[PDB]
């Protein structure tokens, strides 16, 4: 099966520059266009740029609101196509993915994030309780994202992981809690897995009813 | 530009049966060639976009035969003749006649179900958070439906505004239904004040509204 | 297989 994989996303400061990468497995990258597209919640998703072929001179095409701030370009002799972003703004922020010329291919994408603001990790404090609730609260982080699991991923059965949510004064907040029965309290040991790559945090916290 | 209008943001479909997603563009994308220069993809939960349509009705390989597509120039549908669970995530049109390609905004399709009422919980602060300064207390409520509850927060049987906020997880692939946290932040100093605290939830399956609270000191 | 590269050249337009 055709792969593309993107790389060189993070967190960028505004004005600044970051250059992305695209290699292609099981495809010759060298008979195809290749594009980036991005996407937002706040603007969906959008289509970047194009490079096609050496025989087109390598002619390429840009979105408006990236022309003369983002470059496209390819070696397929390294089976790669690239994608320059200087001068980053904000509504830059978001993830980048590259595809082929038929949009069948994508990759699963890379994160960038332009912000003034510097990486922080999380703070993981517990939710300690029929059917009896369990949780982790994994409160104050910056940029996304986090992942949670329980029991090094043995219990999946009745999981509820949130989705993020930013607050006051950009920092962002998640819950994690699952549901087991009322007996296995105290009697099975309930454990959350958190990890922040960013700021290379990592917590292995105990839930135990007060 | 070539604007691509994708009226619903969202649509209802009760499992196995049809649904039909509509998308139009500000000018025809018929080529002199013969052929619809649109493109229908899906995005399902956590993941890339997938093709699913070609030239306006042409089924991508692989994509199954329950989905067709359908238009006049301007106004486009793609049809799902009996949708399943692998079928929920995101609908997008793209437009490929002129530079730059355009996209729809997305209309997410969801699975109706039965009305089933929130099993609300609620979680007070923990001591290792109150040493520095902050109070953060959490109520769930678990697999429900619909999506619509009111949750109302309660410090001293006292309304509160501006001080809590919400989340909630994608439709469950497993039984079709919401699971929502609500959290309200308080300072140390302030959550210290007060004693009653109550989560105050409001939905269709519920006979009144059902209330999970605690007494700070215990 | 030459089914993706078939389909990529019958869509290509200039
Ligand atoms: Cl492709
Ligand atoms: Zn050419
Ligand atoms: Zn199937
Ligand atoms: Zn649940
Ligand atoms: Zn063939």
């Amino acid at each position: 099966e055709v792969k593309l994989e993107e790389s060189g996303g993070g967190l960028v400061q505004p004005g600044g520059s970051m250059k992305l990468s695209c290699v292609a497995s099981r495809f010759t990258l060298s008979k195809y266009w290749m594009n980036w597209v991005r996407q937002s919640p706040e603007k969906g998703l959008e289509w970047v740029a194009q490079i096609r072929l050496k025989s087109d001179n390598y002619a390429t095409h840009y979105a408006e609101s990236v022309k003369g701030r983002f470059t496209i370009s390819r070696d397929d002799s390294k089976s790669s196509v690239y994608l320059q972003m200087n001068n980053l703004r904000a509504e830059d922020t978001g993830i980048y993915y590259c595809t082929g010329e038929i949009f069948v291919n994508w990759g699963q994408g890379t994160l960038v994030t332009v912000s003034a603001a510097s990486t922080k990790g999380p703070s993981v404090f517990p939710l300690a309780p029929g059917t009896a609730a369990l949780g982790c609260l994994v409160k104050d982080y910056f940029p996304e994202p986090v992942t949670v699991s329980w029991n090094s991923g043995a219990l999946t059965s009745g999981v509820h992981t949130f989705p993020a949510v930013l607050q006051s004064s950009g920092l962002y907040s998640l819950s994690s809690v699952v549901t087991v029965p009322s007996s296995s309290l105290g009697t099975q040991t309930y454990i959350c897995n958190v990890n922040h790559k960013p700021s290379n945090t990592k917590v292995d916290k105990k839930v135990e009813p007060k | 530009d070539i604007v691509m209008t994708q009226a619903a943001p969202s649509v209802p479909v009760t499992p196995g049966e049809s649904v039909s997603i509509s998308c139009r563009s500000s000018k025809s994308l018929l080529h002199s060639n013969g052929n619809t220069y649109l493109y229908w993809f899906l995005q399902r939960p956590g993941q890339s976009p997938q093709l699913l349509i070609y030239r306006m009705s042409n089924l991508a390989s692989g994509v199954p035969d329950r989905f067709s597509g359908s238009g006049s120039g301007t106004a486009f549908t793609l049809r799902i003749s009996r949708v399943e669970a692998e079928d929920v995530g995101v609908y997008y049109c793209m437009q490929h006649l002129e530079y730059p390609f355009t996209f729809g905004a997305g209309t997410k399709l969801e699975l109706k179900r039965t009305v089933a009422a929130p099993s609300v919980f609620i979680f007070p602060p923990s001591d290792e958070q109150l040493k520095s300064g902050t109070a953060s207390v959490v109520c769930l409520l678990n697999n429900f439906y619909p999506r619509e509850a009111k949750v109302q927060w309660k410090v001293d049987n006292a309304l509160q505004s501006g001080n809590s906020q919400e989340s909630v997880t994608e439709q469950d692939s497993k039984d079709s239904t919401y699971s929502l946290s609500s959290t309200l932040t308080l300072s140390k100093a302030d959550y210290e004040k007060h004693k009653v605290y109550a989560c105050e939830v409001t939905h269709q399956g519920l006979s009144s509204p059902v209330t999970k609270s605690f007494n700070r000191g215990e | 297989d030459g089914d993706y590269e078939e389909l990529v050249l019958a869509l290509r337009s200039e």
